[PDB]
């Protein structure tokens, strides 16, 4: 069998910067053909992942000549000569020298840009649901970076753990912000016996944490 | 041109099988091993096994020998995989690869788009949508709550607002269905004037809801 081995996990890079992706192979992955049986993809998450370059230097129709792959043997790179905004997500090399195919562990290329402070927003359970009989909070942070964020919920000034769950959008294409959404949950019954709903966001950005709140049924 | 195309999405018990189906087009079948790949939730990609059409040779993974079967029909270019005795580490997006070489010459490799299939006790419910509304610049948003499986697609006003969209990744609730929010910022200066509509689309249900969402 052969062993993948990449580096790095993860790569943060300043736009405009170059750089490069390690892959190494167990033994040399050359001819059987002429060829180095070395690949590169990018992972696209609903479709198949993006072929990047192939058999170790031929780049895919399409993709920009600012990737190229090269190596022999058994250590191989994938270069970037200039990393965009939009480069941002997830590599892989892999081997088809021989069956098992198999695969490095994959590199995160992550945009390094300016400390950008999340924008809160928090929202009421809306009319709807509560009289489905449930009570979801809804705590925003908006557009922010870096990606490190805690979010603290408060009911009535009671500290909540374990009652939230959370999720954080890919890095932008864009802009290279994150965003992330906190969900409060609670039974009608209980979110009725309560007034002040609280969000408090720490971030890098903020010199100190923010809290935005409302009073339950209050326009 | 070439084209590999795979059946939809699949839900199951664990213990019982599946079978995905790989019909191809836009190249001599019999000329390119078929591969079979996957790729579990915060796992990496996994080699599967290949069956080669001209002789129906069969070559699979220690991991699924016994487990897996690899078919095909020559009159109808098409390349299965049956995997039996699911269990909920078989949750994957599973692919079919065609080889890169033709026993002549050898160049990039052609994939499908993938079948995600879903290993759980778990039975499919359609969501829940309701309104995040809001009241310089507003968030509103959907919350979609309490559907399964995976996927559910949502967009805003028919795909004509885009800017400044973010849906986020599902959570599995701890009542083994998900949630998600997909939310929207806007001039505050066009609430009540512009609507604002989140088009949610739970196809295993057969759910499709056009919420309209209204400042409080």
């Amino acid at each position: 069998d052969v062993v993948m081995t990449q580096s790095p996990l993860s790569l943060p890079v300043t736009p405009g910067e170059p750089a490069s992706i390690s892959c190494r192979s167990s033994q040399s992955l050359l001819h059987r053909s002429g060829h180095k049986y070395l690949h590169w993809y990018l992972q696209r998450p609903g479709q198949s992942p993006q072929v990047l370059i192939y058999l170790g230097s031929n780049r895919a129709s399409g993709v920009p000549d600012r990737f190229s792959g090269s190596g022999s043997g058994t250590d191989f790179t994938l270069k970037i000569s200039r990393v965009e905004a939009e480069d941002v997500g997830l590599y892989y090399c892999m081997q088809t020298l021989q069956t098992p195919w198999t695969f490095g562990q994959g590199t995160k290329v992550e945009i390094k840009r300016t400390v950008a402070a999340p924008s809160v927003f928090i929202f009421p359970p809306s009319d709807e649901q509560l009289k489905s009989g449930t009570a979801s909070v809804v705590c925003l942070l908006n557009n922010f970076y870096p990606r490190e964020a805690k979010v603290q919920w408060k009911v009535d000034n009671a500290l909540q753990s374990g009652n939230s769950q959370e999720s954080v959008t890919e890095q932008d294409s864009k802009d290279s912000t994150y965003s992330l959404s906190s969900t409060l949950t609670l039974s009608k019954a209980d979110y009725e016996k309560h007034k002040v709903y609280a969000c408090e966001v720490t971030h890098q950005g903020l010199s100190s944490p923010v809290t935005k709140s409302f009073n339950r049924g209050e326009c | 041109q070439v084209q590999l195309v795979q059946s939809g999405a699949e839900v199951k018990k664990p213990g019982a099988p599946v079978k995905v189906s790989c019909e191809t087009s836009g190249y001599r079948f019999s000329d390119y091993n078929v591969h079979w790949v996957r790729q579990a939730p915060g796992q990496g990609p996994e080699w599967i096994g290949r069956i080669s059409p001209n002789s129906g040779g069969t070559k699979y993974a220690q991991k699924f020998q016994g487990r897996v079967t690899m078919t095909r029909d020559m009159s109808m270019n098409t390349a299965y995989m049956e995997l039996s005795g699911l269990r909920s580490d078989d949750t994957a997006v599973y692919y079919c690869v065609r080889g890169h070489c033709d026993g002549t010459t050898c160049s990039r490799a052609y994939w499908g788009q993938g079948t995600l299939v879903t290993v759980s006790s778990a039975s499919t419910k359609g969501p829940s949508v309701f309104p995040l509304a809001p009241s310089g610049t507003a968030a509103l948003g959907c919350l979609v709550k309490d559907y399964f499986p995976e996927p559910v697609t949502v967009s805003w006003n028919s795909g004509a607002l885009t800017s400044g969209v973010h849906t986020f990744p599902a959570v599995l609730q701890s009542s083994g269905l998900y949630s998600l929010s997909s939310v929207v910022t806007v001039p505050s200066s066009s609430l009540g004037t512009q609507t604002y509509i989140c088009n949610v689309n739970h196809k295993p249900s057969n759910t499709k809801v056009d919420k309209r969402v209204e400042p409080k």
